[PDB]
RNA sequence: CACAGGUGGUCAGGUAGAGAAUACCAAGGCGCUUGAGAGAACUCGGGUGAAGGAACUAGGCAAAAUGGUGCCGUAACUUC
RNA sequence: AAUUCCUUGUCGGGUAAGUUCCGACCUGCACGAAUGGCGUAAUGAUGGCCAGGCUGUCUCCACCCGAGACUCAGUGAAAUU
RNA sequence: GAUGUCGGCUCAUCACAUCCUGGGGCUGAAGUAGGUCCCAAGGGUAUGGCUGUUCGCCAUUUAAAGUGGUACGCGAGCUGGGUUUAGAACGUCGUGAGACAGUUCGGUCCCUAUCUGCCGUGGGCGCUGGAGAACUGAGGGGGGCUGCUCCUAGUACGAGAGGACCGGAGUGGACGCAUCACUGGUGUUCGGGUUGUCAUGCCAAUGGCACUGCCCGGUAGCUAAAUGCGGAAGAGAUAAGUGCUGAAAGCAUCUAAGCACGAAACUUGCCCCGAGAUGAGUUCUCCCUGACCCUUUAAGGGUCCUGAAGGAACGUUGAAGACGACGACGUUGAUAGGCCGGGUGUGUAAGCGCAGCGAUGCGUUGAGCUAACCGGUACUAAUGAACCGUGAGGCUUAACCU
């Protein structure tokens, strides 16, 4: 009954959970901007900030590494090119979330979420 | 004489001369300190209130501010009454030390266990579950009857059924300690404490031969 | 299961005593624009803590 | 932190390191009540659960023609010596597989190294 | 452990291979047998030419435990087969002249030295 | 009923497969007109479980287990 | 016995223990020879029993994965009275 | 005018005409062990074959496997095994349709809880100024089981065999509470092996699907089969019983007076809830020390200013939790997330070169990855705020202070 328990289930299955959690982080990645529910978010940044601090460090191996998520190769090229310089003197702290009210359709806590400073 | 007020930060093995594994629960316990002493002319009973710990200032509000302020002493993570044992007598503001369970040699532990939320009938007064085959249809953990016909008419009160467990004191009796340290702070007691890592524990010298 | 008697209005009544809803009372005044908004929220242009978080 | 500062001083400095599937010999100290000797166990270890303190491995041996599986405690004061003869040559932590299959299907290899 | 309906093997040359236990002693609402037990069981297949025959019903102990024995030190005693000695009803004394297989140091905590002494190993 | 039901005929791809079975794809068509949160008791569909293996039960009910090819080999009875 | 109230008829096998089953006797209330008697290989989503493997059926339930059950947003019944 | 019947599973409660444990009397009571009778219901009171069986026989344990009531307890808790609507057959009766407290096979068990009842958790109000804490306890609830061994003691008894009372110490089964230190299980969020297929242009390497595609392990948490503890000792009043003195009744007498023992029975003593205990308890601490007007002139009303202590709301959250509620934190911070280090788990990552035609191995390498676990780190999210909550708290009496 949840005692020291991590990970929320989004009433889905670990296959959607993946999936839609990798269709996430990829629009986020490529659009740096994402307007989604609290929860979700939540457990987005425990999927992107690590993804961000992987491609920290440039290699072949690292690059296949990030390739096995998110499967994009454009995903990861844009990846070790942008983000890593402009993150590279940033422990952590990748993202963050800002909430904007509920939706007029089923009523759900709605928040924006973007990177540091978005170069913009 | 009076107990003392710790925390519990796990619990792990003790290892013997002749190789036997104790497995002791390990409770810091921290200076406790007198706030007031309670006597028969104002309170009608012999009682002492301790504190332990420290609390942020911020989160202090002034009644336990000046509370503390009263008998001198810092602000404490909670308060609890210890009663006396006819003939010893403690002062308000003194330390209260780890050594003097050198002798007791058997200490009682009372504690809140851990909150298991609403559980089931099978679970909680350790039911039989019924077969899961041979017919039987939606009644696996049910608890099933629950009374008589309608000559009684009634539930009667005390029955047994699903309810919330845990988040509750429990005091578990005649518990051996088998190590005490003054210049770390720290009581090593064989067997197992109740309540979570971190939860504050209440241990009392065993009442029991 | 199904009733035996017709409950009253009194009943019904006393049983939506625990129904009523709340209503907030300070949902934020803005340090910028002056406009209300909810807590640790966004206001509707997108403005919080002062500076602009959506850029339209 | 604190249950740590208990674990560091009750260490044992001379516990060897030792890969699974190795024929490991272990000295333990028996006790008749009166006067304490040593008894030889021969096996090989199958799994180990090197965990703190609590680090222990699971060794099997065959004898009398009856497998029998023991643990131990690499920091109880029960075991006086473990010696390694041959190292084993298996890709894998835990070697639960060798219950099933007999003794002299089931030859390990040696790393070569 | 061992319980009641359990196929069990031996660890004697009295002339019985495979027995049942079906009756553990002790007391009442007894679940489980340890490592050194009293209990009832039947044979279910023996040598025609032992000094046992099928059907008997006779009290055993128990020499191996497939869950395994608690050493006091966190040590447990796994086995590969469980077997038990055959012991007269009236009297607790072992039928069997030889003991084959490992046996426990538990069996001398609980006044067993019949089975130790004449036993080639532990 | 914008219903987990029924309704005759034709077209019959690739991979592996004896196969129109089965698993993934081609073209093609959809995600099934309420959504969002947390993961209590309990219910339903499942996965695994140390030791015993039918001792539960009216009853091996349900579950669980085997499952193919090639070769060797295969009992009583019999209308052969 | 698909037939027997006396019956769990008597004996043996199976089981540590068998009102079930099988094999021998007939004391057939109330079998009986085309409203057919006996046996019969194969066959049967047929009744009963036993054996081997197998397992949460149980000893003794524990954990985990999803759909409901809990809350919020919208729509919004019922039997009974 | 209707599933409602017997048995089985779960759940129990009450009575003692007591199965054991406990206290005794008599005995044709040497002792252990037995028979009878009295008090005592605190606790416990079996596993399988046959039959549907309740009941029974059998086999094996224990102290026993108690007797009954509760719609022969309990089917809006479960089972449909007996009987049994519609089918069919056997034996009997009847010419027959059909029947048979004669036998066999098969043969639909519905309901979303309105009220009382019970289990848990909350909101309002009150406890007479408000608020934050800590406790006494009127009451209520949970448990009260014992087998075996040893010393006493092979002592008393006993011709020997056999074998004590009382007391003390250990070790077992069941029950309950607690915990994950070990052992395991689970651990579809961790790693690895492998089959088919599709895709990343292709080789390599990855990803989806096929029950997590099938398996091997396994972090944390949960859990038991794992390990820690408990069933008290003692005190007071007693049932049966044993008594002292003692008249009525010059004796005698446990009783008429008085006094002393006496059971797992009752109350404490063990644990938990507990001041809604409206009989609303006790203690500590903190805060509030303005003005004016009107009316029917009093626990009156109205206006301006003031908004204290604290509470409330929001966010981060939890070994707290259905929702509530509870706990920790909110820049004067380690509350959550990310990161570093460490630990654990899986197992020698990719790439390079070499050997081998090839599969494959080798050095790089116990490498790569690692979720919930440990110690640090404001990198991010917990905004300045605002809302509720007031302005000294009635009457009478009693003791002091002027």
């Amino acid at each position: 009954m949840r005692h020291r328990k991590s990970g929320r289930q989004l009433n889905r299955n670990s296959s959607h959970r993946q999936a839609m959690f990798r269709n996430m982080a990829g629009s986020l990645v490529r659009h740096e901007i994402i307007k989604t529910t609290l929860p979700k978010a939540k457990e987005l940044r425990r999927v992107v900030e690590p993804l961000i601090t992987l491609a920290k460090t440039d290699s072949v191996a690292n690059r296949r590494l990030a390739f096995a998520r998110t499967r994009d190769n454009e995903i990861v090229a844009k990846l070790f090119n942008e983000l890593g310089p402009r993150f590279a003197s940033r422990a952590g702290g990748y993202t963050r979330i800002l909430k904007c009210g509920f939706r007029a359709g089923d009523n759900a806590p709605m928040a924006y979420i973007e990177l540091v400073d978005r170069s913009e | 004489m009076i107990g003392l007020v710790g925390k519990k930060v796990g619990m792990t093995r003790i290892f013997t001369e002749d190789g036997v594994s104790i497995p002791v629960t390990v409770i810091e316990v921290e200076a406790n300190r007198v706030t007031q002493v309670k006597d028969l002319a104002n309170d009608g009973y012999r009682a002492i209130q301790v504190t332990t710990g420290a609390k942020k200032a911020n989160r202090v509000t002034k009644p336990e501010a000046g509370h503390f302020a009263k008998a001198g002493v810092e602000a404490g993570r909670g308060l609890w009454e210890f009663r006396l044992a006819e003939g010893e007598e403690f002062t308000v503001g003194q330390s209260i030390s780890v050594e003097l369970f050198a002798d007791v040699k058997k200490v009682d532990v009372t504690g809140t266990s851990k909150g298991k939320g609403f559980a089931g009938t099978v679970k909680r007064w350790n039911f039989r579950t019924q077969d899961a085959t041979h017919g039987n249809s939606l009644s696996h953990r049910v608890p099933g009857s629950i009374g008589q016909n309608q000559t009684p008419g009634k539930v009667f009160k005390g029955k047994k059924m699903a309810g919330q467990m845990g988040n509750e004191r429990v005091t578990v009796q005649s518990l051996d300690v088998v190590r005490v340290d003054a210049e770390r702070n720290l009581l090593l007691v064989k067997g197992a404490v109740p309540g979570a890592t971190g939860s504050d524990l209440i241990v009392k010298p065993a009442v029991k031969a | 299961a199904v009733q035996q008697n017709k409950p009253t209005r009194s009943k019904r009544g006393m049983r939506r005593s625990h129904d009523a809803l709340t209503a907030v009372t300070s949902l934020s005044v803005d340090k910028t624009s002056g406009e209300k908004h909810l807590r640790h929220h966004i206001t509707a242009d997108g403005y919080y803590r002062g500076r602009k978080v959506i850029a339209k | 932190n604190i249950i740590k500062q208990l674990e560091q001083e009750q260490m044992k400095q001379d516990v060897p390191s030792f890969r699974p599937g190795d024929t490991v010999e272990v000295k333990v100290w028996v006790v008749e009540g009166s006067k304490k000797r040593l008894q030889a166990f021969e096996g090989v270890v199958i799994a180990i659960r090197n965990r703190g303190l609590h680090s222990a491995f699971t060794v099997r041996k065959i004898s009398n023609g009856e497998g029998v599986e023991r643990v131990f405690q690499t920091h109880s004061p029960v075991v006086d010596s473990i010696s390694v003869k041959r190292r084993g040559a298996v890709r894998k932590a835990k070697l639960y597989y060798l219950r099933e299959r007999t003794g002299k299907a089931a030859r390990i290899k040696e790393r070569l190294n | 452990m061992i319980q009641e309906q359990t196929m069990l093997n031996v660890a004697d040359n009295s002339g019985a291979r495979r027995v049942m236990c079906i009756k553990v002693l002790g007391g009442s609402h007894r679940r489980y047998a340890g490592v050194g037990d009293i209990i009832k069981i039947t044979i279910k297949e023996a040598i025609p030419r032992g000094k046992v025959k099928k059907g008997d019903v006779l009290k055993a102990v128990v020499v191996r435990t497939k869950k395994g024995v608690r050493r006091p030190d966190g040590s447990v005693i796994r086995f590969d087969g469980n077997a038990c000695v055959l012991l007269n009803n009236n009297s607790e004394q072992p039928i069997g002249t030889r003991i084959f297989g490992p046996v426990t140091r538990e069996l001398r905590s609980e006044k067993f030295m019949k089975i130790i002494s004449l036993a080639p190993e532990v």
